[PDB]
């Protein structure tokens, strides 16, 4: 909802990201085999493109 | 930007992924997580309820089962009286054993073979220590022929392991003082060297089983290979001394897990192919109830050609590789390390007895498993978008339900998995179709009223056709999801129960929530509405309301009396008395297999509303004359004066209308 909105503020997808790219380095400090986090980052990475 | 931790196997993903498959992780929610809340308050209640249900109720249940369990105590009751009667014999012939030998007693006078001998009575620990047999008659092994390293070196580590290697001496004994400082450390050493070489005879044998593909998946080279790892894990050291050998039958399995669970992963997941849109068949189950019953039916029973294993294919092969991941997985109860007993000198009966069924086969026992996640969720998932069933599919699903009864395997979770495809399937249980006939009954009533807003009349101008769909051809779809809940559904059918029906009250709800559905037709309830209305209800009930399964009978002839009280209100301008009643009002739906001109659509001879409204006021009101016409006909004078020779006191009874609204002599005496 952050994307479309404004910039996404860039920092509703800059920091958001920056500190979801945090959790996702949950997401990726290990993975195995956690598809649930995998696929938030992976949706992390699709809203992204 | 604050990169957080290394996640790695949690307290999630052991199904927390089915956890958070309650309804979806699909944005996201945090409002999801109450509705978990709500879930667990439903199993909370689901299970005080089964605790107040099983805790006097059911615990007289289990009183119940004190029958048989009381009466095994009453067999076992027989076993006290056995057992104080053994134990009687043995208790007064044992005390004639306390006076008998012991008449000095004075053990060392009296009994003195274990006083003379108080450690050399047992002395028969020569068989110390280390390591001849242990690496020679095992070079990796020398077995597989009941050979060696089968039947005398396995038996060597159990003497391995019948030397007790931390009760050394207990030096007034001291049989392995020094003897088991490396008894059992160079058999176990040279036996590791064993250990090793079945490890990597259990990563290469088992990456062979990985290259073991062999039919449908199947794995029979991993079956076979099954075979030559029995012995493994037999092995009585005991087999896996430091929990090992099961390390090679389970994680050396864990990544030969996911070769398998990889192959049905890839594998059953790629059968799809489906229709588009299927209303000739609804045209088939609607000429099925057109040249029927009033003929000969039409259905067969016909389409319904979701019957056609679109689905229900899976229902014998993903059940079937569910029971790969399960009962196949159950033959990895030939292979958990085995079914490791039993051999026990060391492998000396599995020496002989190395062959497993292993599936399925009985229920008595206690144990865990895996390997059967993504099969499920794959089956499952899979059917997930499947609108048609399970209304046909109800002893489909619901012998998917009722699939394992009797197993000691996981499968009958899968059946519930199978029961959460016909419950955790959600509420199609489709009454919220329901709310699409009174919500579509209200915001598309824009449509079907705006050519029907004075629909029995014309006073605000509009013809009587609103139309019966959703559900007019779904009541086709009554035949089609009755027609195949018998042929279909039977042959979807597995162990007990699972059809065995016995079950598919869905399927009751096609008599229940079909009359429910029914009822908002009744709340549905123009005048090829009305013509539509009993021709749909009665479209579904001439050959499905009678094999007699419905219940919406009382909505057929609630419909239908209101097709009788709307037929004689749209022609309430026609018939009048009978003259448009029997060939045009009613036969304006019969033969149908503004409304006083606008039943002219197939318009059943005699006296169509086209001549009962025109030549009925063409010199006919009174009479072809005045008081009476001199026609008694079957051609024009049924519009006109056969009508007066059906309708002849209803010229005086028409008369009398007016004498009440607003002394009976000069027009009921002599109306001429």
């Amino acid at each position: 909802k952050r994307c479309l909105t404004n910039n996404d503020f860039n920092e509703f997808i800059i920091e958001y990201s920056k500190g979801l790219t945090l959790r996702r380095r949950f997401n990726q400090s290990s993975d195995a085999s956690q598809s649930l986090v995998i696929k938030r980052i992976w949706t992390q990475i699709e809203n992204l493109l | 930007e604050s990169k957080e931790e290394i996640k790695t196997m949690e307290n999630i993903d052991d199904e927390v992924l089915l956890e958070i498959l309650t309804d979806i992780n699909w944005s996201i929610e945090d409002d999801a997580d109450s509705m978990i809340e709500r879930i667990d308050l439903r199993l909370a209640e689901t299970e005080y309820l089964f605790n107040q249900n099983l805790l006097s109720l059911q615990k007289i249940g289990p009183n119940i089962r004190p029958y048989e369990d009381k009466v095994n105590d009453e067999c076992h009751r027989i076993i006290p009286t056995l057992s104080l009667f053994l134990m009687e014999m043995s208790n007064f012939s044992n005390d004639i054993e306390n006076v008998e030998s012991q008449d000095n007693g004075l053990q060392v006078e009296s009994a003195n073979k274990k006083l003379l001998w108080n450690t050399l009575d047992e002395l028969l620990k020569t068989v110390s220590l280390d390591e001849i047999s242990l690496n020679q008659l095992l070079e990796c092994p020398i077995r597989e022929k009941n050979l060696p390293w089968m039947e005398n070196q396995l038996n060597l580590l159990l003497k391995a392991f019948q030397a007790i290697g931390s009760d050394g001496n207990e030096v007034e004994y001291n049989l392995r003082e020094i003897s088991g400082l490396k008894q059992r450390l160079q058999f176990y050493e040279k036996v590791t060297k064993i250990f090793l070489n079945r490890i990597v005879e259990e990563m290469q044998k088992k990456f062979s089983n990985i290259r073991g593909q062999d039919i449908s998946h199947d794995q029979m080279i991993r079956i076979l290979t099954t075979l030559l790892i029995f012995s493994p894990l037999i092995l009585f050291c005991k087999e896996i001394s430091q929990k090992s050998y099961q390390a090679i039958v389970e994680n050396w399995n864990v990544s030969i897990q996911p070769v398998y669970m990889e192959l049905w992963t890839k594998k059953i997941s790629q059968l799809q192919g489906i229709d588009t849109n299927d209303e000739k068949m609804n045209e088939l189950s609607l000429s099925q109830l057109l040249n029927e019953w009033d003929t000969f039916r039409k259905e067969r029973k016909t389409n319904d050609i979701n019957p056609v294993f679109k689905n229900s294919f899976s229902l014998l092969t993903e059940c079937l590789q569910t029971m790969r991941q399960e009962c196949i997985v159950y033959q990895n109860f030939v292979e958990v390390f085995f079914h490791i007993s039993s051999k026990h000198n060391f492998e000396e009966y599995i020496k002989h007895f190395n062959d497993p069924d292993a599936p399925p086969i009985l229920l008595d026992t206690v144990k865990v498993m895996q390997s059967d996640r993504e099969a499920a969720v794959i089956e499952t998932q899979l059917v997930s978008r499947i609108f048609q069933p399970i209304v046909t599919r109800l002893s489909s699903y619901f012998v998917e339900l009722v699939k394992a009864e009797p197993t000691v395997a996981p499968a009958l979770t899968f059946y519930l998995e199978n029961e959460i495809k016909s419950l955790e399937s959600s509420n199609h249980e489709f009454l919220l179709s329901a709310v699409t006939r009174m919500y579509t009954q209200i915001k598309q009533v824009w449509s079907d009223n705006v050519e029907e807003q004075v629909l029995h009349f014309e006073r605000i101008s509009n013809a009587t056709t609103n139309g019966e769909i959703l559900p007019g051809i779904l009541d086709l779809p009554v035949g089609l999801k009755n027609s195949e809940d018998l042929f279909q559904f039977a042959k979807r059918s597995m162990d007990i129960k699972d059809t065995d029906e016995g079950y598919e009250s869905i399927e009751l709800m096609n008599s229940s929530f079909r009359k429910l559905s029914i009822a908002a037709t009744r709340s549905i309830t123009d005048y090829m509405e009305t013509i539509s209305l009993l021709v749909n209800s009665n479209w579904l009930t001439e050959m499905l309301s009678m094999d007699g399964i419905f219940d919406t009978s009382l909505q057929n002839v609630k419909k239908v009396f209101d097709v009788e009280k709307e037929s004689y209100a749209s022609f309430l301008l026609r018939d009048t008395m009978p003259k448009l009643t029997a060939f045009v009002y009613g036969v304006s739906n019969i033969i149908e297999n503004r409304q006083n001109l606008e039943n002219i659509l197939l318009a059943y001879t005699s006296h169509e509303i086209e001549t009962l409204v025109k030549r009925l006021h063409t010199h006919m009101v009174n009479d072809f004359g005045y008081h009476q016409e001199n026609a008694i006909n079957n051609v024009l004078c049924d519009k006109l004066w056969s009508c007066i020779q059906g309708q002849t006191v209803s010229l005086y009874l028409k008369l009398y209308t007016v004498i009440d609204k607003h002394k009976n002599d000069i027009i009921s005496a002599f109306e001429e």
